[PDB]
């Protein structure tokens, strides 16, 4: 179902609506594109523009609040646009960070219309969209050099999300009505280089599963069982993948690992009966 | 962060950037302070107001370069003697090793080699250029004798800029106050080229005070100018040492001082000179990317943290050693410039995500980006 040459500039992200019927591509050309996919067809609708620097990542909001797609660019700003009347418009612009923003994912509709922003400005922001338009932002420093990922943890307070460091550190953050904002929990060390990406699973089974990919060219699957329980570092393999590692994605169900390399190859992984990993 | 005044730092080589701020030898207090310290710093510690571990020294520094993390810090001191330090594990405690002075009362620059991290370099006043083997150097300070290359022009012009080849531990470059930048082959044991610009278009022999090579190509050196007017960077491709393959023009006003040509990226050149300005250029074409404000006027050193390229520091006789970020975009939160950026700040290559960046989605379909970076791909794999 290829959509050959969607952009002019190299593409940095390919995400779909909750109903895999409409896509969203973003590139360096500072532009994002909306799509329609059927059997093998690709209808190109609008092309989102207002981004000064290369767009990095984008994320589809839950249909619960209509059609909304958020994008983050080098321009140190993340922007969201809705699709009222089949015509794409820019609803709000979030630019609190001072430097590139490399990741932006939406919170489980349960939580609400929340967006988690992680900038290379070393900080991270949490923003929910009220009514009138003016939101109440929440920012908290998260890493030394910077921040590269900010995946969320499923619903359960009890609001958690993992961060990937520019300083090689993976962290866990849980809300706190007494602290007024998300505070640190874990600080799982493991990578020798920078944490390129970290995604948290929705697999509600007995134990929690977290993925961490990095310039150190390895994935460390962080498995923990309960509050007490510490996270068990686990090398996806006791060798190095020839190139870096940029993305890690969790399948809806069946909990399978989508590990987008850098050697330009995508690999899939599963945890056999023991607790190790194998292809698919 | 930001800290104590006057000093010429040197960056480490760990992803947890550490600084070594030895005191410089140019300025003097308003009350003539005296003892240089050689303090150490981390970007984490409480309000970075306290050094990790200092180490009082006799005289003041003229330079400091960290061997390629081999926990060896070379210092060029007031009194023509270089001294190597140790530090037993970053963050722990700075300790001093041997000290030499095979020089003629004057040690100016100190450069450590990339390939063959066991080689060092120093530039004196008699045009003295030495090469020590850090392995058989700690051996006996007896008077261990370093090596000399030998060629063309000297007098009392002190080599005040050392830079190695980033693709052949074999070669390096000398620059001082003369109109000649020297290219050195160590297997040929002797200078092999005389870089020298004079085409100002205003016909004035320009001086080459700084040299920094290209981070990958074995035939490209940066040659900064000294003249307090029409300072330039000039990219030379020794494939032809008669004309600059590129010229970064009209940027600085008064002379230039320091050049750090990024490693992770070859399209990012930092630049500090005799003015209260720090520039970041794109040496491919020559577009001036952004202009960071300076301590006030006159910055000798300015480097990208060797392993944290979005991080750079600016030494300045002005006041203190300032560390900055390659970025600092106008917030929204909080509203003495912040960092005006010309022809953008072209995202650094260590941001180029050719990666297929896949995603699972509705119905077990696996999205992605093809081996052409321009074409998407949707599929449903066999979970088996």
């Amino acid at each position: 179902v290829v959509i050959a040459n969607a952009h002019n500039e190299m593409i940095h992200d390919a995400v779909m609506d909750y109903y895999g019927k409409r896509m969203a591509t973003c590139s360096s050309d500072k532009t994002i594109k909306i799509f329609e996919v059927e059997g093998e067809t690709h209808k190109l609708i609008d092309t989102l523009t207002g981004h000064e620097g290369p767009v990095w990542r984008v994320d589809w909001a839950h249909p619960k609040f209509g059609t909304i797609l958020a994008s983050c660019s080098y321009d140190g700003k993340v922007m969201i646009w809705k699709e009222e009347n089949g015509r794409w418009s820019q609803i709000a612009v979030h630019a609190v960070h001072s430097a590139s923003v490399n990741s932006v994912q939406w919170a489980p509709h349960e939580y609400g219309p929340m967006l988690l922003v992680a900038s290379s400005d070393g900080k991270v922001s949490v923003v929910e969209f009220k009514e009138n338009g003016t939101t109440s932002p929440i920012i908290i420093d998260a890493h030394a050099i910077g921040v590269n990922s900010a995946s969320w943890a499923p619903a359960t307070e009890s609001r958690k999300f993992v961060t990937g460091g520019a300083d090689n550190l993976v962290k866990i953050w849980k809300y706190n009505s007494d602290a007024q904002t998300y505070v640190l929990e874990s600080t799982l060390e493991g990578h020798s280089d920078w944490v390129r990406d970290v995604a948290w699973s929705p697999t509600v089974l007995l134990r929690s599963y977290m993925a961490s990919v990095s310039q150190d060219r390895t994935c460390i699957i962080w498995t923990q069982d309960n509050e007490q329980g510490p996270w068990k570092k686990t090398l996806l393999k006791e060798e190095k993948f020839p190139d870096v590692l940029w993305r890690a994605s969790w399948s809806l169900s069946g909990n399978v690992l989508a590990l987008s390399g850098g050697d330009n190859k995508v690999t899939l992984w599963k945890e056999n009966l023991e607790g190790k990993w194998e292809p698919a | 962060a930001e800290f104590s005044r006057t000093a010429t730092f040197a960056w480490s080589h760990d992803k947890i950037p550490l600084l070594v701020s030895g005191t410089v030898s140019g300025t003097v207090d308003a009350n003539f302070s005296t003892d240089s310290s050689l303090e150490l710093w981390s970007l984490l510690a409480a309000d970075s107001e306290k050094p990790i571990a200092s180490l009082q020294v006799d005289s003041k520094f003229n330079d400091l370069d960290w061997s390629h993390n081999n926990k060896i810090i070379a210092g060029a001191l007031d009194n023509g003697s270089l001294e190597l330090y140790s530090t037993n594990e970053a963050n722990n405690a700075i300790n001093s090793m041997a000290r030499f002075s095979n020089h003629s009362s004057s040690v100016k620059t100190v450069k450590f080699n990339a390939k063959q991290d066991n080689v060092l370099a120093s530039g004196g006043n008699n045009g003295e250029i030495f090469i020590w083997d850090m392995n058989k150097c700690t051996e006996s300070p007896s008077n261990y004798t370093p090596l000399t290359p030998g060629q063309s022009m000297s007098s009392v012009d002190e080599v005040i800029s050392l830079a190695w080849n980033q693709s052949l531990a074999h070669v390096f470059a000398s620059a001082g106050s003369s109109n000649f930048a020297s290219i050195w082959d160590l297997k040929a044991k002797k200078e092999v080229i005389h870089l020298s610009y004079t085409s100002p278009n205003s016909g004035i022999k320009q001086q080459l005070s700084v040299v920094e090579w290209h981070p990958k190509n074995s035939t490209r050196v940066a040659t900064a100018t000294g003249s307090d007017n029409d300072p330039s960077i000039l990219i030379w491709d020794l494939r032809n040492a008669n004309t600059p393959l590129q010229t970064l023009n009209q940027g600085h006003q008064k002379g230039i001082l320091s050049l750090d040509w990024c490693h992770q990226d070859e399209h990012l050149l930092l630049s500090s000179g005799r003015d209260n300005t720090v520039l970041l250029w794109n040496p491919e074409s020559a577009e001036q990317l952004s202009q960071f404000p300076a301590r006030g006027n006159w910055c000798f050193k300015t480097k990208f943290a060797p392993e944290a390229p979005d991080l750079f520091a600016c030494a300045s006789f002005d006041n203190k050693i300032e560390v900055q970020t390659l970025q600092n975009l106008t917030n929204t939160l909080d509203e003495s410039k912040e960092k005006p950026s010309v022809f953008h700040l072209q995202a650094p290559t260590w941001y180029g995500e050719p990666s297929p960046a896949a995603h699972w989605a509705f119905g077990g379909k696996l999205v992605q980006i093809t081996p052409d970076g321009k074409g998407v791909s949707i599929t449903n794999p066999k979970i088996s």
